[PDB]
Formats: C-alpha cells, structure tokens, sequence
RNA sequence: AUCGGACCCUAUCGCGAGCCGUUUUAGAGCUAGAAAUAGCAAGUUAAAAUAAGGCUAGUCCGUUAUCAACUUGAAAAAGUGGCACCGAGUCGGUGCU
DNA sequence: TCGCGATAGGGTCCGAT
DNA sequence: GACACGTGCCTGGAGACTAGGGAGTAATCCCCTTGGCGGTTAAAACGCGGGGGACAGCGCGTACGTGCGTTTAAGCGGTGCTAGAGCTGTCTACGACCAATTGAGCGGCCTCGGCACCGGATTCTCAGGCCTGGC
DNA sequence: CCAGGCCTGAGAATCCGGTGCCGAGGCCGCTCAATTGGTCGTAGACAGCTCTAGCACCGCTTAAACGCACGTACGCGCTGTCCCCCGCGTTTTAACCGCCAAGGGGATTACTCCCTAGTCTCCAGGCACGTGTCAGA
C-alpha cells in the first residue's frame, strides 16, 4: 500500500484524498501527502509524548484530555503553535 | 480558602458553569436571533465550553491588570482595559 | 613562575597560588564521569577542611576501663574457683544462679532468687540483712557457723569494690588515725570492722528521717507528700530512690519543702547533707583498701575455724584483694601486646600469685623506662639520667666556659649566678658511681633497688645501703656517656682559651666531629605534638604534592607557610623542605629552587587595616581561604623588597613602603581586591569514615521499636534494653526488595547506614550482609562505599554534604562583596560613620542579597519571614547593633549543619535535612583531597 | 473518518505503557485536521502567490518552515525529508 | 434570563482564573462581556444555521463559527 | 490587475468634485483585494461545510453577514438584492 | 449593453470579479448571481468608503483624496473600525 | 506641557516616518543576511517595513499608555509594554 | 553593522512615543521598546526571507512582505495582497 | 633562627588504681477497687555487663592515627584528568589538541 | 576521679653555630 | 510633476450552444430533541462580622522634561554598473483520468476490566524537642 | 557545640484494600475507499536573454542627534484613613437526574431539472502611455 510504500503509520492515501477534494490547489505532486503526512506524524509524536510523560507523572496510564492541555501549554513552542486553541475539557495551566 | 479553591479549580478539568440554566439562557438569546431552532446537548455543552474558555481568557489579564496596577485583586475597571487592550471589546 | 602560599589551621587549611605578577592562575580541569560538561576552569586557590584530629585521651581512657574490668572479673573468677570445693557441697547451681541473675525468669534457666532459690529464705536474709553490710558485720562479729553462700557474697563484695591503695602499708583505725575521722563516726572498739558499723549507721539515719519525712508531709501538706512521692520525674524522694536523680538536685528540690514545712532536725541534716544517702556515694571512693584486708581477715578468723579450705587459701584471697599490679610493669600480656614490655620468666598463665616467680620485675621496669627519649646526637645511644655526675662535670664545664675544685666540689651550689650543682656528690660522700645513678633513676620499687645494688653491696656500710634506698633520682639528661667522652678533659683544662662544648661539637679538628658525620606517614606520626596537628600538616603535605602534581612536576618559587597561635610551624617548614627540596647539587647541598617563608600574622592584619582587607571570621569559610593569598603576596611582597628579609626600628617599620601616604600601589593592590571579589574559592571538604564509639554510652530501658541494638547477643534489646548508635560510611544499595503486600521486587537504590558495629561484619561478607537485610540481586560491583562529609550540588549550585543515611548538612557558602565586608567592619568599628550613613542603602542591599541567596539555596521559608519580619521592625534600630546582628545572621546559610540563632532576640532553630531523596538524584561527586580533580556521576544508572 | 488507530498506533511507537480516553481520543483528531488544515491552506497560497498550480512537496516544505516555529520541524522536515526518500525509495 | 450564570458560577470561573477577590460588579459586568460574547457567537452559528437550513443547531457549526472569530477550540468532532 | 476605472466611476458617481491620488488608489486596490479574499475564502469554507461544491449567492450573503457589522451588513444584503434583482430584470 | 454589471446597473465588472473566483479555485462550480452579488457588496463598501473620505477631504481642505484620508476616515467610523481594525494603511498617519 | 502637546499636534497632523531611513535600511538588511546571505532588498518594500513596524510601535505604545492610566501613572515603564504584549499576546 | 536598533536614534523613539500620546517617556522604556522591535524584526523578516527563498529567487519583492506580514496577522495596504 | 643547663609554667603520651552512674533481674507490697479507684506500706541493697565481641585465648586486644576512584597491589607506593591568553557571582570565553 | 613514669613545649635567664 | 483625458489596439468579457450532474424537491422513517414530571439535593442565596483591602495626601528623591550647547551622518544628489527579475520558448515528468482490484477499515456490538472511589491506615518526615559518661 | 537518632508530637503526605461500573477493546459482518496498471498533455523546469532597478559610492549640508545642566514636577513609600467583599452560618431553589411521548425535522433516497462548465465566436472596454494643466510645498 502506499503507505507501506513509504513505511510510515499515517494515512498517506487519505490525506492524499484530503487534499485533491479540499480543492486546495488544482493539482499536487505525488510526494507532498506523503510529506504532509511525515509532518503531521512528528507533530502528534511529540505531543503523544508529552502527553505520556505527563501521564506517567500523573500516575494514570490512561490519557484523559488535561494530559494534552498540560503537555501542549507547559511546552513553550507548542504553546505558541496552539496558542488560539482551547483543548476541550483542558482547564488552565497550573499557574499562580 | 481562595488559594486552596483556585488549586482545586485549576487542577480539576471539570467545567465551573452547570448545563441546564446555561441551555436555557442558549435558548432565549436564540429566540432573540429566530424563533423555532434546535439546540442538540452536544452543541449545548460545546457553547458552554467555548464560553468557559473565553471566561478564563478574560480572567487572566483580569489578574495581570493588578500587578502593574500595584492593584490587589480585581475591579471592572481593569477587565475593560483588558478588553480594550485585546481590543475586541467595541 | 608561580610560587605557592599556606596558612593553616585547626580546621581549615588555605592554599593558594600566584605569579610572578601577584596574579592567581585559573586553570581547566577536566571533569570524569557521565555528566554533561566534561572540563571546567578553576583558580588555583582554596582551602582544605577537615574534622578536627581527635585527641587519643578518650581512647586511653577507654582502654584502662576496659584492663580494669577485666582485671576486676579475673579476680572475682578466682574467689570463685577458690570457694567452688565446697560450694560443689552447698550445691553448683548457686553460681549459674548468680550469673543468670540479669536474666528474666522467662529465660533463667533457675529459680529467681539467687542466695536460696526460694521465696522465704531469701525474704528473711533481706528482712535479717536488709543490706549487704548487715551481713557483713554478723560476720565479722559473730564466731557461728555460717551458710557458705553468705560468705561468698560478703568475701565478693568487699572484693569487687575493695577500694584504693592510695596509702602503702596497712593500717587499724581506730577513731596517724587523723585520716578516717570524717566518714565512719562510729566507735571503732565494737568491731574490728567500723567500716561496716558506719554503713549500718547510714542506714539507720536513713531509715529514721524517712519515717519522719513521710509523717510530717503527711501532717503538713499531704498533697505535696503525695505528688512528690508518687513520681519519680519530679527529682524527689521517689526520684531519688529509682530514677535518675543527683542525690544533689534531690536536696535543691527538698529545702523549699523543708522552709515551706514547719522540721528543723531534717533542716540541718540537710544542710549537713548526710540525712537521706544511697548506701554508695560519689565520694566514698576515698575508702581505703586496707580497712577492708583488715576485715576481712577477721572474718576469716572468725569463719575459718569451720570451714578447712578457707583455712588452707587464706593467704590466697588475702593477695588476691591485696595484689595489685605494679604501676611500671604495664601490661600483663604475653608479648601478644601492641603496648606490652613485660618479661616472663615462667611461660605458665599469670595469677595472683605466681607473679612474683613469674614476671621479672626489674627487666620489665627496665625496659618500660627505657621505652623516653634516646640521645639526639645519636639517636642508637640512650640518654644518661639528669643527675649523672658526668653529666654533673658536662654542665658545669659548659657554665664555666668564659672562666671550682674549691667551691662546686664541696657546696651544693654555687653563687657568685649561675645554675650549676654538685649537691648529690656531696650527698654521696667513676663507672661504678655511673652505674648507682642510673639504678637510682632507673628503678623505683625499693625491693628492685635493693636487688639492683646487691650486686656492688660488698663495699660500702648496710646503712649506705638504707641510705641508697631511702633517695631516688628523676628524670633524664640529653646526651650519652661515649658522646661526652676527650671532650670532659678539653673541658677541664684547655690551655689559653677554653673553648665551649658546642664549639668542640663543630669543631672540625679533632675525630669527635668526625664521629659527629655518622616514610612519611611513619615518621609525622614519630614527631612529638597533639595528633590534631599531626593531622593538619599531613594533610597538608598531600595537599602540596598534589599542587606540585597539577603543575606536573614543576617546582614553585616561593612556598609560604602561616600558622596562629613557633616551633611546630618550623617542624612543617623543614618536612616540606626536605621532601619537597630532592636534588642536591655536587656540593651534596640542598637547593631551595623554592624558597620557604614564615610570617607573622601580626603583619599581616596590619597590612589588611591599612589596606581594608578586615577579616571576618563569622563569613563563610571563604574569608579564611583568602588569606592564603595574603599569606602569599605580602611574604612574596617582602622577600623580592629585600633579600636580608628573606634571609630572616627598621623591622618595627618595615610597612613603611607599604603606604603611600618589588611592588606596585596599583596593579597589585587591583589584583588582591579582585581575588577578593572573586566567588569561587576552592573550599573542600575532607571525606572519610567515622571511627569512634559505637552508640552513646549510655543505655535505655527496654521497649517495643527496632531502633535498639541489644547490648548483649542473647538479651532481647526490647525485652533487656540495651544502643543509639553512631554510623560510619553507609552504602549504596542498588537492588530489588519487596514493595506492598504482595511484595513485589522493586529497584531501590538508595542510602543503607553503615555503624561501625557493622562494619566488621560488612568487609568480611558484603553479600550475606546486605541479603541478611532483605537485599536481592547484589551486584557486588555497583556496591558504592559512601564516607562521611561526600559533597553533592543542586541545580542552582545548592549543596547537599553526605553526613548520615538520613541526613543532611550544608555544602554552599555565598561569597560576599568585599565592599560588604569592609562597610561591615566599619559599622562594626568619624570616617566612619559618615561611611555607614552613606552605606546604609548598602547594608539594605548586603541584607537583599543574603535573603536572596537564601531562597535561592536553602528553601527555608518560615525562618527567613521571621528574620525578614524582625528585620523590618528592627530597621529603626542603631545600625552598629543591627550590623551586629546580620553578623550573627551570615551563620543562616553557612557551611556545616544548620544552627539555631538570635536575630535580636528571636531565636531561630536550625532546619535540618531528615531527607536524602535529593541526593538520589543529584550528581554524586567523587573528589581528589585538594578537591582540584573532579568526577561526578549520577546515582542514576 | 477518524484516525483514532493511527494515533493509537503511533502512542504505541512513542509510549507503549500508556492508554488513552475517548475524549483525548476525539481532541487529538480535531487537532489533526486543524493543523493539516491550516498547513494545507498555507500551501495553497503559496502555490497561488508564486503562480505556481501544482503544489509539490517543496513549497509545503516552505509552508512547514513558515507555519511550525520547531526548532525540530526541520527535523520534522527531515523527517518528512527522510518520508520524501523513502518515499523515493518508494 | 442571563442570570443562569449565578454569581457563585462566575465565581467558581474567576477562581479558576485564579482571581483573588472578587467584586459584585465584577460579576455583573462579566455577565455583560459573556453576553456580547454569547451574541455574537450565537448570532454566527445561526447564520450557518440558516445557511443550512436545517433549524437545529450542530456542534460542527458553533466550532465553524468559533474558528471564523478567530479563538479556535478541539475535540466536540472537529 | 488593478481595479482603478471602476474605482474611479464609483468616485465620481459619489464624489464628482474629488479627485484620489496614486497612492489612494493603490490603497483602494489592496483594500478591495482584501476584501475580495476574504469573502472568497468565507464564501468557499462555507460551501465546503455544505457539502455542495456550487457557489450560489446566498453564500455570498451569508458570509457578508457574518463579516460586516450588523446594519451595514443589512445595507450591503439590500445592495445585493437589488444588484441580484436588477441582472434577473436584465 | 454588453457589460453585465450595466445590464444589472453595476460598476465593477462581473467578467472580472468572476475570472478571479475562477481562479481563486473556491469550487469548480460557480454560480453566476455569485459574481454580481460580490460586485455590489464591494461598490458599496468602497462607496461608503469614498464618500466618507470625501468628507473627510472637504473637512480637510483637499479636492483629492490622499491616501491618509481613508486612513481618516475609517479610524472616524467605529463600524469599519472593527473590520479593518489590525489593517495598516500605509502612510495612514495615527489616529487623530 | 505646553511644548509637549505642540510635538503632539506636529506627530499628528502629519504623515512623515518618525524614523530616518539608514538606520533602518542598514538594520533590516543585516538581520536579512542573518539567516542567509546573498539576498537583495526592494526598497518599496524597506518602505513597507518602515511603516507597518512604526505603527506597530504605535500600537504597542497606546496600549502602554492605557496601562498606565490605569495605573494612576503619566509615566509609563517598560513592564507596562511587556504586560500590553503579554495580554495582546505577542511573543 | 553593530546595535543599528541602538542605531535607531532615541529622539525617532521620542517622537514614536510622542505620536503614541504617552506623558512620560525615559530611556528604560526607549531601550525596552528597542529589543520588542528587534523581536518583531526577527520575526516579519524570519518569515518573509523565507518567502523569498521559497519564491525561487535571490531578491526580495515587495508583495512577499505583503504575505509575510499577512502571516503574522497584520495584513497591509498600498500595494495589493 | 639554633644549643646545653637552670628556674617557673603547660600540654601530650603511656601505665597502674579506684567510685559513681546507667539497664535488666532478685528485695513476696498490702488491702479494699474483680477493673480503672484510692489510701496505706515499704523505698538504702544485691548479682552481671559497662562498647557487639575477635583470636593471637593473653589476668590480650577491639573508639589514636591513615582513608576520593581505578589499575599496578597484600601492603607499601606509583600513575591515572593539558598548555597559553582574555574576563569573573561560585566560574565564563578563544586557539593547538 | 587518685597515683606513677616518660616526652614535648612556652618564657626568662647563664654560657655559643 | 501628478492626474485626468485623449488614443489606439487586443484579449478578456460577453452572447449563444450544449450536455450534465449538483442541487432542489418531495417522500419516508426514526431519532434526538423538547417538554413535562417527579423526586431528590447540593448548590444558591441572604445575611454578618471582620479583616484585609482600598484609598488619598504629603513629602521626598529622583528621573525625565526642558533648555542650551555641541556633533554628526541622513538626505540629496550626483554617478555608473550589473544582478537577477522577469519574459519568452522548448522539453518533458507527472498527475489526473480511466478502469480494475482488493480487502481493509468502520460502526455496531457486548463484555470485562481498568481505573475510580474511597475510608482507613501508613509511611516517613520533619522541624523542632531531646539528649547525648563522668567523679 | 553539635549534630545524629529517634522520637515525639503531629501530622504531611502516601498508599492502598476493597469494591464497582462504564468505556476499552475486541469480534461481527460488510464495501467503499485505498491501491495499482496504463495513457496524455500538461505545469513547470529550465535555459536564453535582457534589461531594468538594486547595488555601489561617497560627500556637502545641517537639522536632527548627542550630551549635559538644571528644575520641576512625577513615582511611590509611608502613613493615615475608611469599608467593602470573603468566609461562613443558615435557609431556599431550582440543579440534578431518570423516564417516556413525539414528532419535526434530520437523514436518506429516488425524481427531476435547470444552471453552470466547457466550447465557439463575437468585439469592444480597458490596457498603458502621452499630454496639458493645475494643485501643491
């Protein structure tokens, strides 16, 4: 499949479709969803990663939604990148 | 209490605003817009959450007006600057 | 290029080092182990600290405790082995009672009542005998027949405590009879025995005022009786009787009752001090021994016509209490013995009795003397006495050198002075006369004496012989018989001019001079001195040698050595030299490629007033550190501003140069108040184990708590009490135990406390060590040794020092800006408070930056918002006083553990470290004794 | 359309002792399409911008650049990088 | 009407935003900035509505509408 | 591209006695860019979150409400409806 | 007439506006009152617009409209302030 | 005060940058060359800059402003700026 | 070229501050306001270079910081965009 | 700065000696109160230990001193982590390497 | 806490490398 | 010297044809929403006291405003080239489109197990209290 | 002194033992969405060429910059004053929640049809440039 063709977990084949049907750009080279789908599985490792680490330190294996609303806020480039998000259920970073 | 509240609020994810006086007060502002439109308890929940996140939103350039204010705790006057300040406001 | 500079002390040894420009090298180091930076630059000057070098007293004290409780249970054993031939026929389980008798009857393997076994026997001998002296005098009056056992415990009684020798000989008191007239008050014509009246007498007094005691706080104020007699917390009576209460404090809390109570009888016994006694005293130790040999040997007349074995060991038990180990035999051992000399002619085990066939007195004396001092010159020659008459003609020549037969030969002394003394030939009136006086040093039991001079006793009178006896010599010369002789007959006639000894010692004529040219650790320790000091300058020779070492065996120019309150300093600078100094040249001279300097630091704190250099001891150890530079500068300061100074009016004004109202006013004046601005100081800390008592001396009653260590295999610490000890080095232990119910093997590495009790057991198995103690898979290898004083550090440059297992001390010392310092001093000190006025801001701003550096570091907030707070009230306040203060305040963050301390007078106690989770974590930090090299590695692995 | 295997495959590869709720679950997918929104429309304007019809995989690098601040969405971008030759393995 | 919003919920929102104390005019007039909020909020997601056609409201509308305004919120199916 | 002969017209049909200078018009241009862009890409969102691809006015309409203030969004509706009106006539 | 915005009695040109949609890619499917609607909501905002600035300009002593006179005019209007409220207008001036 | 609100009406009255040009050419176009070189400049485009940044100045300015009026203050302080940022959310 | 933000003359800052109304303007604020304009020079020319270099080519283009500024979210008038 | 002596004044070290003190157990507590409750009665002494104990088994020794870490090693002892320059809030920076 | 012995070591003198 | 008008030519905008599929439209089913009801219940609300929270005036220290005197490269401009924007024109790598295949992937399903709740220790710990061999 | 143990009070935080319920987590069955082979003409890649406008370059002038003296008036610290919400006790309320009825409307589906994309072709509205003239610094 082509995303075993490339090897990696995201769906290249839907964000290929994703893209053609968003009427995005009239047309588009055949490595970019493979790209888009590269970039897309950094950014969600890194926040999957924060998101376990603080629920290692919370010591709950499962990952309620506070887990991503810490890990992205406490993390100063991420919380620039989401800084217009509101992540449902969040609450406010434990700040005083 | 209020430091011991403010942990317990700012940990707990829970939301602060109960639903049915909130759906309700949904209901009346849209009668306000057009008569006869459905809310579904998802949307619902989801304007209350939106709403509790702009709330927090204001409520922490509420608290940053005292410091430079010299100000301790809060007055109107400071969330209307605030609002100024982000400009939304008018 | 670089020359070195020390000052040392009790505690904390400076070392510093500098250039030819007054400037200290900063050099990198590079930094082992697992951390991120892998090399850090550091200036070449800090201070090594260390514990103060314990003194050996304790340890001596200990030992003779230890020989006399042994000695006092040889001697117990061998009444005991004496009275077992009959004891066998009053029955064998009487001794195994006596000794399970501090067991419970829940492990006694007898009865509990030890003289009978039964309930009303042992009732009426206590009703009968309420106390061994009761008994006791039924013995030695009476002429019955009495019980084998009573005996036995009277003869081991007066036996166990049998008092001093203090005066030789034996004695009968009979109240020369001026030595016993404060204690026994009691006519001495009842019984041989007044020893045993008197206790009796206390007894009764006792037992009288207690009667009348209880009746009129009874009467008087019975409620008063009965919270003072029923707790024993309150230091009263009951106190008194069974808890822990100074018979001293027990009469402090009794005269408020006794003037409150209306009584005077009870009033002046009191002030007396005799109405209420425990049976012992503190003071009874006065008693001599030979009032009990007395009595006990009227006992045995009295007894003895009974029981045939006493008759036959008599003279046994009477040299068993009556020997005594002569003072200069020492030791007993059989050459097993570190400290042993004593000579054993019989190879068979030493009793009371054998000694005198057994030990050769007088070699052993003999040898215990000559273990002094041999002659300097020649250290194989041994030391004539100090009243040799030889040695006599030495010092008297040695007097007469700028100018006898008539005067010294016949006159005790001689005046004009001088300090010359021919009294003891006079007395007496050449080998053999040698010989005589080193007997009379030498030995000292008149017997020895005797024996010693009935070799020579043919000539002469017996009553020379008495005479010889009765005088006896003390003390040693220098210098032996073949040094001095020849030299005596230069002495005695040396033509024009008489030239003095010392001149004949270094003079090269004659072959007498010629006669003249014939580790470490081993010999500091050989040098004489405390062994605090003898562990301050061999710690600080490594500390040299490992500069020399980072210099990679590049010698220094100048090494300069301070010490405060001189000969010891001397003794440093000669061993530095000669270890230090290795290469002689072809003139087998030695070259000092480094020079060595002495100062004064007289000098030196009159160079920092001049220069406002004031040194405060209550900053952080860093201050002290500093003047090693000084130490440094000024000495490289004088010897290139003159060499006669280094060859060491004018001296009482050698500052003169120093002030301008070689060197340099600027740049070196620049160059010392930067080193001073600098913060880092090398500043270490010495690690190693604890070597001292077990636990605390003291013993507790039993409870339930694993805390207590059982002062004895079999008796149960919770059941026979018995602790509280001390840790030496712990250990890191990484393994798996058991976490929970189902105790699964979870990965702890963590701190597990080592005492020294364990130690022993530790070094022969570490496996069955640490599986004795729940430990599973033992990896041998990442078994870490951890000594005492370890140094760790935080993130922000926090410090955690390795005291316990559990606890913590401080490691930071904030470095204060010398402008702080010199503000400091002036508050503390007409320039001058117009200074303080324009530093007032400045002493808000020194305050601002301890509290600061105090948040920083140690994480103390309720102390520090007390301190603050007072700081703000106090503010008003003189600022010479509130200087004051903050001086007492620097102690807050300081190194060591943390101290209790009045702001003014709020007092502030210290916040210890019950936790070492933190060190868990930060870096473990491994460091060579100068602290330069550094490996850091994370427990982490 | 979901991507709730995907994610949770991926927390498999990055935390495997860990779970996951249902809320965390739905919120991660919104953040999923929000950024591939946002970086999809970055490179449609970008290709417009620069006359450019097509959108390869060059510009939606330069899309990636300019829209993420990472200091490691050049590593991302390698990683994408990295997807591009393996996909030229591919 | 808006008083739905009691003042002990405006309370428990401004302790969550860490207020110290709180005025009584504070929370009359954080009713007053939440209800021009709510207005226009709403006011959008009905015009989507309309749009529509379809007199219910959606989730997916009000988070359409919460991105236009441009303060974005996750997770109720976007 | 420019839209400078209609700015003009416009001008003069409201302001005959005025002139607008380079730069003014340069201003118009990207101000009408501005809104062109934003209304286009309202206008196309919306659609998408139709379901249905074809733009017909009443999204066009819609969006403007959702832009413009409240009564000049209405003034703008009635320009439309004529404008609308007008073309149907024609 | 052969311009549809004068077929409708409009000025700017519904060819244009919708050439631009086209290419802007919106949808492959346009409507065609699209165009003409977009056409008078923009003659009618910059109407509002010019005839504001005119004002403006009379106020300010000017026949021709510089460019800081939009600028004027709508930091004058609270209305078109809160459209184009972060818009910067080159050589605009601060608000008076 | 009365030659202060003169420098007002001049800032106000007028359109002119209130930052002469080198000093900005020069600035823009190393920080250009920061990230890499090789890069030539439209000068329109410096002009752009210039403008958009002064404004954004005036912005920042004015919101500092109506901090320190609530501040009881005429004199504003750079924390006052760093507080306007942090509410606007500029970072 | 070194500190050209110091290089922007304190009295151009005294007049930004001036048009800005402020009463009282003091050299910790004109220093303060130096490094919050270096932060949005970094940060408009960070993302307009990489326009550039995106566009294919070596010069700069007026209209790319037209999208750049864009990007930021203040969009910007006189030239298109 | 040293030398011997003399006089005084101290410290250290070694040895022989006591006496407390402590902690258990033995000094039948009694009545009433079954039990907490109270009164009363006595209350002084004794054994064994006084660092766990070790072996070298001595009428000995076991708290001095030494003691980052590795390797060489038993021990001893050696080596094992640069050189220059500019600065200094616990050390920052450059070059050969 | 008692004894006994020995070594240093400070401080002042009478003589000298 | 910049703008409005005049000026000449072309390609984008328009008018018309065609065909098609998006969308509107109506028809049907069922689902979520509304409502209302009932039976609780914790949160809301009213009031009270006090304590910190508010607030202003003055005085001082000081820093910024203002004036004056001095310095300096920005603006103008005068001067010339060439770097790369930019336009065109040819080649072609590819993405879309088409058709063909394929099961993989999703919603719907139930069961269980995976934390969650809690009432009761439980650990350890800490910050200060104690106490610690001698005549 | 001091500084470790411990203990001690207490008490700060942990931990969890037992219980319990609802969302994980996996199967059931199904098909639309992903994947793949083969073609076409097309976006753009790229070269040539150019030719502008950005770079280079600097110095005369001077107004703004730079610096410094003074004072004046502004920040705020302190103090003195004045009182208004916070915490809590108590009572009231509709919050909570479980249930169903129910049908309007949303979803889904087939019918129909026009309006829009693409195509042809028609032709002038507007592209840019020059000119004359008048508002402007």
């Amino acid at each position: 499949t082509r995303s075993s063709r490339a090897g990696l977990q995201f769906p290249v084949g839907r964000v290929h479709r994703l893209l053609r049907k968003g009427n995005y750009s009239e047309r588009v080279g055949a490595g970019a969803p493979v790209y888009l789908a590269a970039v897309l599985e950094y950014l969600t490792a890194e926040i999957l990663e924060l998101a376990g680490n603080a629920a290692r330190d919370n010591k709950k294996t499962r990952i309620i939604p506070r887990h991503l609303q810490l890990a992205i806020r406490n993390d100063e480039e991420l919380n620039k990148l989401l800084g217009r998000v509101t992540i449902a259920q969040g609450g406010v970073l434990p700040n005083i | 209490v209020a430091l011991r509240e403010i942990r317990r609020y700012q940990k707990s994810t829970e939301l602060l605003i109960r639903k049915l006086p909130f759906q309700r007060l949904v209901r009346e502002i849209a009668q306000d817009f057009k008569t006869d439109l459905r809310f579904q308890s998802s949307a619902v929940m989801a304007l209350q959450e939106a709403c509790e996140a702009y709330l927090v939103g204001l409520f922490e350039d509420t608290n940053l007006c005292a410091i430079h204010a010299k100000r301790v705790t809060i007055m109107p006057k400071d969330i209307q600057l605030a609002r100024r300040i982000r400009g939304e406001r008018a | 290029k670089y020359s070195i500079g020390l000052d040392i002390g009790t505690n904390s040894v400076g070392w510093a080092v500098i250039t030819d420009e007054y400037k200290v090298p900063s050099k990198k180091f590079k930094v082992l182990g697992n951390t991120d930076r892998h090399s850090i630059k550091k200036n070449l000057i800090g201070a090594l600290l260390f514990d103060s070098g314990e003194t050996a007293e304790a340890t001596r004290l200990k030992r003779t405790a230890r020989r006399r409780y042994t000695r006092r249970k040889n001697r117990i054993c061998y009444l005991q082995e004496i009275f077992s031939n009959e004891m066998a026929k009053v029955d064998d389980s009487f001794f195994h009672r006596l000794e399970e008798s501090f067991l419970v009857e829940e492990d006694k393997k007898h009865e509990r009542h030890p003289i009978f076994g039964n309930i009303v026997d042992e009732v009426a001998y206590h009703e009968k005998y309420p106390t061994i002296y009761h008994l006791r005098k039924k013995l030695v009056d009476s002429t019955d027949k009495a019980d084998l056992r009573l005996i036995y415990l009277a003869l081991a009684h007066m036996i166990k405590f049998r008092g001093h020798f203090l005066i030789e000989g034996d004695l009968n008191p009979d109240n020369d009879a001026i030595l016993l007239s404060d204690i026994l008050r009691v006519n001495t014509e009842i019984t041989k025995a007044p020893l045993s009246a008197s206790m009796i007498k206390r007894y009764d007094e006792h037992h009288q005022d207690l009667t009348l005691l209880k009746a009129l706080v009874r009467q008087q104020l019975p409620e008063k009786y009965k919270e003072i007699f029923f707790d024993q917390s309150k230091n009263g009576y009951a106190g008194y009787i069974d808890g822990g209460a100074s018979q001293e404090e027990f009469y402090k809390f009794i005269k408020p009752i006794l003037e409150k109570m209306d009584t005077e009888e009870l009033l002046v016994k009191l002030n007396r001090e005799d109405l209420l006694r425990k049976q012992r005293t503190f003071d009874n130790g006065s008693i001599p021994h030979q009032i009990h040999l007395g009595e006990l040997h009227a006992i045995l007349r009295r007894q003895e016509d009974f029981y045939p074995f006493l008759k036959d060991n008599r003279e046994k038990i009477e040299k068993i209490l009556t020997f005594r180990i002569p003072y200069y035999v020492g030791p007993l051992a059989r050459g097993n013995s570190r400290f042993a000399w004593m000579t054993r002619k019989s190879e068979e085990t030493i009793t009371p009795w054998n000694f005198e066939e057994v030990v050769d007195k007088g070699a052993s004396a003999q040898s215990f003397i000559e273990r002094t001092n041999f002659d300097k010159n020649l250290p194989n020659e041994k030391v004539l006495p100090k009243h040799s008459l030889l040695y006599e003609y030495f010092t008297v020549y040695n007097e007469l050198t700028k100018v006898v037969d008539l005067l010294f030969k016949t006159n005790r002394k001689v005046t004009v002075r001088f300090n010359a003394s021919l009294g003891t030939y006079h007395d007496l009136l050449e080998d053999i006369l040698e010989d005589i006086v080193l007997t009379l040093t030498l030995f000292e039991d008149r017997e020895m004496i005797e024996e010693r001079l009935k070799t020579y006793a043919h000539l002469f009178d017996d009553k020379v012989m008495k005479q010889l006896k009765r005088r006896r010599y003390t003390g040693w010369g220098r210098l032996s018989r073949k040094l001095i002789n020849t030299i005596l007959d230069f002495l005695k006639s040396d033509g024009f001019a008489n030239r003095n000894f010392m001149q004949l010692i270094h003079d090269d004529s004659l072959t007498f001079k010629e006669d003249i040219q014939k580790s470490l650790h081993e010999h500091i320790a050989n040098l004489a001195g405390s062994p605090a000091i003898k562990k301050g300058i061999l710690q600080t020779v490594k500390v040299v040698d490992e500069l020399v070492k980072v210099m990679g065996r590049h010698k220094p120019e100048n090494i300069v050595i301070e010490m405060a309150r001189r000969q010891i300093t001397k003794h440093v600078a000669q061993i530095l030299d000669s270890r230090m100094n290795t290469k002689y040249d072809e003139n087998d001279k030695l070259i000092r490629e480094v020079k060595v300097i002495t100062l004064k630091s007289k000098l030196v704190s009159d160079f920092r007033k001049d220069f406002q250099f004031y040194k405060v001891r209550e900053i952080n150890n860093y201050h002290h550190a500093h003047d090693a530079y000084l130490n440094a500068v000024v000495g490289t300061a004088l010897i290139k501003k003159y060499p006669k100074l280094e060859s060491e009016f004018f001296y009482s004004n050698i500052m003169n140069f120093f002030k301008t109202e070689v060197w340099d006013k600027g740049r070196d004046f620049a160059t010392v108040r930067k080193v001073l601005s600098m913060p880092q100081v090398n500043i270490v800390k010495k690690t190693e184990v604890q070597t001292g008592g077990f636990s605390k001396e003291s013993i507790l009653p039993k409870r339930n708590s694993d805390k207590l260590i059982a002062r004895k295999k079999d008796w149960d610490p919770k059941k026979y009490g018995g602790d509280s000890p001390t840790v030496a080095y712990s250990v890191l232990v990484v393994a798996k135990v058991e976490k929970g119910k189902s105790k699964k093997l979870k990965s702890v590495k963590e701190l597990l406390g080592i005492t020294i009790m364990e130690r022993s057991s530790f070094e022969k198995n570490p496996i069955d060590f640490l599986e004795a103690k729940g430990y599973k898979e033992v990896k041998k290898d990442l078994i870490i040794k951890l000594p005492k004083y370890s140094l760790f550090e935080l993130e922000n440059g926090r410090k955690r020092m390795l005291a316990s297992a559990g606890e913590l001390q401080k490691g930071n010392e904030l470095a204060l800006p010398s402008k702080y310092v010199n503000f400091l001093y002036l508050a503390s000190h007409e320039q001058k408070q117009l200074f303080v006025e324009q530093h007032k801001h400045y002493l808000d701003e020194i305050i601002e930056q301890i509290s600061e550096f105090s948040k920083r570091v140690i994480l103390a907030d309720a102390n520090l918002d007390k301190v603050l707070s007072a700081y703000n009230k106090h503010r008003d306040k003189p600022i010479r006083e509130q200087a004051e203060n903050i001086i007492h305040l620097f102690t807050l963050t300081n190194l060591g553990a943390p101290a209790a301390f009045k702001y003014f007078d709020t007092t502030i106690d210290r916040k210890r470290y019950t936790s070492t989770k933190e060190v868990l974590d930060a870096t473990l930090i491994h460091q060579s004794i100068t602290g330069l090299y550094e490996t850091r590695i994370d427990l982490s692995q | 359309e979901s991507y709730s295997i995907y994610v949770y495959k991926v927390l498999k590869q990055v935390h495997p002792d860990t779970g996951i709720s249902s809320k965390a679950m739905g919120i991660m997918n919104s953040f999923v399409n929000d950024i591939f929104e946002r970086i999809a429309g970055e490179a449609s304007r970008l290709a417009h911008y620069n006359k450019r019809s097509t959108i390869t995989s060059r510009e939606i690098q330069t899309a990636v650049r300019l829209l993420l601040p990472g200091e490691l969405a050049k590593h991302a971008v390698s990683e994408g990088t990295k997807a591009v030759t393996k996909y030229t393995s591919a | 009407n808006i008083q739905g919003i009691t003042k002990p919920a405006i309370r428990r929102l401004a302790r969550r935003g860490g207020v110290k104390r709180i005025s009584g005019l504070i929370y009359e007039e954080t009713r007053g900035v939440l209800k021009v909020f709510l207005e226009n909020v709403i006011r959008d997601a009905v015009t989507y509505t309309e749009h529509a056609k379809r007199k219910t409201v959606t989730a997916m509308d009000v988070v359409y509408a919460l991105k236009r305004q441009g303060r974005t919120l996750y997770g109720f199916g976007g």
